[PDB]
């Protein structure tokens, strides 16, 4: 799943700290506040979602939803490119 | 169940998950105090309390479904059906404690510790719960002090979780 | 209904001035230490969620906040609540969560211009230190400082009337209407 | 060098052009995301995050530069003449800025300073004085009216009421938008 | 009396600026090494509790601190003490725990704006290094640095008068009022 | 009382509680220096100084009330009544020393060691030592005692720990 | 006699990070079991003396180690060797004792920041267990863990290039320079 | 007047920045391996006590350290030494224990702000690896790294002047003033 | 060779090197389990199986080249040529075991012991076991052998030591 | 008596026992006592374990609690006895013990690394190193120059001055 990991890394590198806080707030409910406090990058949150099986290369619904909420379709195109 | 499975689980966990796993099994290992998680799992296996279902429940409590699918080859349906049909290794009180700890950042934990210094290092909420248990201050039938202290740090949601547990005990 | 996403959109439609207004209107529930790091709307909501004042089944405080800041567009678009409803809901006694004393203060901030704010600061020279009277201070922060110095309050409106009379008369009308409501 | 071209285009825009572009892009960039936009380039980047500006899609940037009457930048940095844009925007589909928005901006193009004073005086009963301060242009008044749900695509009554008291061409623009 | 809960609420009603003011006002009792990690009010209280300057039976220093930072709302709400009482309590000699030299200094920090602070920093160029004169420094840190370089003190107010006279007259009046109490 | 009780107590305690329990019984185990806690309990039982009440007091001093309820089936009131009716196995001096040690972090203990190194004669040992180890070293040098607390009092005053000085003063006043 | 004192002085001027670098650069000669207890420079020196790669007549490996970790001050002051002399000596193909693969890995670790290291660890989730991805793991320990799983090597640079492309562009340049040197 | 108590009080009045300054000023006497675990002032004192540079009869080096970091308050309060005295003591030749080259460097660190430090680190990109140029490093650590790479020294000031000229001119004045004292 | 040489070798080695040397000569053991290394060397000399080349190989296996040059007056090239031209005193199996043991830190050794306890048991209660001690325990239980390395291969694979698995595969290919 | 020797042997710690054996290395001639109990038994049998000898031994290991509990003597009494009577343990052994107590494991390791040239083991105490040097004729009450220089090279000038003070105390 290394292409999926490079997807997640490119998406994490293409996010700002404010967008990271927005993603943290959006994922509250699936991830605890204590775990969210330790998140210092989008890749950390994506991996935490990978462990909880709320996110996988087969089911990218949560990633697409989180990224569409942040009205960032430029990375949605990266996701769609990975899907093909 | 074998040593390879325990090794895979031990290598896949992080320090915080290990500390949480040690806390959840405090009720089943009351005599011995296992130092590391590997020793805890070995003791549970030797005593016949670490079947595939028991380890599945342990992985389900730490929300590590990737390990349930990769190591034990189990989905959420299997572990939930096993928990419905079989008695639980970890009581709902420990799960409530862990959930409350996960919904608290370090600042909230520091403020909570400052409130309870009258009745009693960067220590986690579970360490505080262990200290309170050693002092006979918190228990599955003794949550009033923790409820009041969580109310005083403006954490009414955790007070509501505690009240929901109390109503679920009825 | 993604409650978190809906709250995120509501926060995305709010600027820093609306955020400061909401923080002032929520002073009775969020202390100064917890209000200091609030630099966006979302975090504010989180604090409310920690006090069980904002959830998917309790939108009363959010609707009241959006109504008091005159953001009826957010009320109609994201909360499905019209202008008339929020009025009746707030006319029933007990049902108001924001104190009438707070709202009144905010309404005073609605009728003060920049030169009028400068005159306000000049009128509060003997009661407040210069550090809290700098040009980067809005009227709500001046109200907060007055409350800190127990110069402003629900029972102490003397200096407020004195300073308002030197600038405009409609502010005194708002103050007197608030006083006439709290008989 | 698409990035250098965007940087040069942004460098040739002042603060008034930036406010005009930010108002014309209200339907795609929310208020919180528009607040920290203090230069033109920072706006373009936001569009790039919404897939409305790339080296293969210059339609929205050209439309913005055409609606702001900055044809010099269109000819110098984008190699596009006025007629090209006329033809492009006369087709009923490729226009990305809503006709309701454009109309509003065009009203701001046909209002003087005394007319702005008359507008502000005409919106006393609906808008507080703090939002009617002397540093408020007609676009900010439109934004405040939209916030207070008095102005909208279906609510143009107060707009016609205030415009008829000042000038007839404003009501003519409103009626032209309505007939379209 | 939930003394810890009361202290927690008082700290929750304090921001970082009030915390820095309290830390400056407690310089005569808490050294620099012990003051460096103090990033919240509660911690500060603990230090006071280690010197018995804060207990359930001794609230004098806490009340004095809250009065000197002009937080009378906390004094009336959580400590049940009004403005007049404190004043009388602080007019009796001996009972004042914060030195009059410190208070004066803090009051000067109350009457300096941003441009006046910039002028202060520009006036203290030959006595203080540039690292301590950057725009991110407040007036209390300048007071601390001047005390470190033995140019400001309870007996050495000359340079303070020199820099204050170049900006405003009320600062010199405050200095002279402090001097008259001798 | 039985061997199972001693085994449960020894296996249920943690390292800090064990080290503290060894220190508290220093006054009653003078003839032997027990290495581990189990040997200490065995010695106390053989010499007739480990009844159910004695072990209850020992668990109460290390604040292990969960073991008081699970093993010995006792509450705090019962152990306090037993201490009221019978002479104590652990003197108030040891309890005071332990209380002072619990209110001292590694930084406070290090600063306290630095102040006393003139009277110690101890060399450069870098192993982070607990306050109870410092008390043991002072006892070996006849520098601290239930009737000799002035040096510890002054050193706690000099590290700005006036609360522990007040604990020492209240202990002195209780005599 | 003085040789031991010189070794001791060189070791006293070495920190823990330089020590870890020295241990990594000497991995091809000292296995992990003997390298784990190496917590001081003198112990490393002792091991080298036990393998005769460090003697009063053989300072070549010590000079190479001190030069590759960019500790030229110790090289010039305690070993009487200049930077240019070392460059010239190491341009000869035979005299290099530390493999270019090791030096290349070390330089990559020299050109990775803390956030870049976190991204590296996040990029190696499927290949390395989580226990070995703790925040206390430096990049050299990750290189060792990759070598254990035969994921990193002189002939296997694919995953290294993948993660470097996931973090920074200069790292691929270093890798390609090493590969073109062959 | 207990020597240990006096040293403890002096250490309690020192923060982490003063501690780093003292550790840098004592680089010529305490090597890197012994400097790494120094996280408080007392430890530092102990090292000096092991070299007989700090005892109840030898306060010269301690006074020099406290004077060079401009902590005259501690000198007057705990050592009974005024500002002028030290000056004369340090004007007599030979008696200065901290080298003029070291002091100079530290004084440069006194005249560099945060943005100026960022500009310095950005100016040293081609000469120092990124790992040693991280944002968590003050100017003294950059000086140490430069000394390690033998680009900075008492006889090698070319790159120092080059980078200082890119930021400020007073730094070049300090460098030239130090150079004339030779 | 002579008695002075054996004495110098015995005095120059450390405990770990002594244990490794004892393990390498386990296959040559003449119906005896020598506790000390000096006794082992004396037995090998008496049995004519400790020439200068044999001791040179023994010192070469423990990577003590300083002792190889000071005592036996040899370099690495000479001993390597001797090993190339003459049959070895220590079989390639023991050398492989020693190499694998040297490439394992305490954590890997602990994880390897934890995996082996299912096939072997707890064994010696000591928690400080070397890899060579584990190999000896497995040999006594007929679990590892020069013709039976599949279990060791699997256990090294499970601790993510594929390089050691490749070492074992290279040994298997060389036979 | 034997009860006193048993109490002393049970009351001492491992480091104190090793230090006592090192201090009594010069008085136990021809024999190498393994444990402290055997050493005390040999001293008693040989007539070298009076009350004053045991007092001096307990004072050298700085174990004043045993001086007060067992022998009923203060530090002043033992110090006056040492002033008035010849010592059982020479000042050289006391200096060695003092230097050893002021040395951490790292300092001892660096000292062993410096001295390994003059003596062709891990976790060795300073007293063990001193015993090894004495058996090799490298240190002696009249031969401290090498130890002095080696302490100077580990930047331990305080111990070098302790050695110099001992040299001045010899005359
Ligand atoms: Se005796």
């Amino acid at each position: 799943m290394d292409p999926f990991l490079v997807l997640l890394g490119s998406v994490s590198s293409s996010l700002s700290s404010s967008e990271l806080t927005e993603l943290k707030f959006l994922c509250l409910g699936r991830v605890g506040k204590r775990k969210l406090e330790r998140v210092q990058s989008g890749l950390d949150l994506f991996s935490m979602l990978l462990e909880q099986n709320d996110l996988e290369p087969g089911h990218t619904e949560l990633l697409r939803e989180l990224l569409a909420s942040l009205r960032r379709h430029d990375l949605l195109r990266r996701v769609d490119d990975f899907e093909a | 169940m074998s040593a390879e499975v325990i090794g895979q689980v031990e290598e896949a966990l992080d320090t915080d998950e290990k500390e949480m796993l040690l806390f959840l099994c405090r009720d089943v290992a009351i005599d011995v105090v296992p130092p590391n998680v590997r020793d805890l799992l070995d003791i549970l296996r030797e005593r016949g309390k670490l079947s595939v279902g028991d380890l599945a429940e342990l992985l389900y409590r730490v929300r590590r479904f990737d390990l349930l699918k990769r190591i034990l080859k189990m989905d959420r349906k299997a572990v939930e059906t096993h928990l419905l049909r079989n008695p639980h290794l970890v009581s709902d009180y420990r799960v409530l404690m862990a959930e409350i700890g996960e919904d608290l950042d370090k600042s909230d934990v520091s403020s909570l510790i400052f409130l309870m210094k009258d009745y009693m290092k960067e220590k986690s909420f579970l360490d505080l719960v262990v200290e309170l248990e050693k002092l006979n201050l918190v228990a599955p039938d003794q949550l009033d002090l923790l409820e009041k202290c969580l109310k005083n740090i403006h954490r009414i949601d955790l007070k509501t979780k505690i009240q929901k547990y109390k109503q679920s005990v009825q | 209904m993604d409650f978190s996403r809906n709250l995120y959109d509501i926060g995305e439609q709010l600027d820093s001035e609306d955020l400061a207004s909401l923080k002032f209107l929520s002073l009775d529930y969020i202390p100064q230490r917890k209000q200091e790091p609030i630099k966006d709307a979302l975090m504010l909501f989180q604090r409310l969620q920690e006090k069980r004042m904002l959830e998917e089944s309790n939108l009363s405080f959010l609707k009241e906040l959006l109504f008091r800041i005159n953001r009826l567009d957010l009320l109609i678009t994201y909360l499905n609540t019209r202008k008339e409803e929020m009025e009746r809901e707030l006319q029933t006694p007990g049902r108001a969560q924001i104190s009438a004393y707070r709202v009144m203060l905010y309404q005073i901030s609605e009728e003060v211009s920049r030169s009028e704010l400068r005159s306000f600061k000049g009128g509060l020279q003997e009661e407040i230190s210069k550090c809290k009277l700098d040009d980067d201070m809005n009227l709500l922060d001046i109200f907060i400082e007055m409350e800190k110095r127990v110069i402003l309050g629900e029972g102490k409106l003397d200096i407020l009337k004195r300073v308002c009379a030197q600038i405009n008369k409609s502010l005194l009308k708002i103050i007197n209407d608030y006083e006439e409501f709290s008989k």
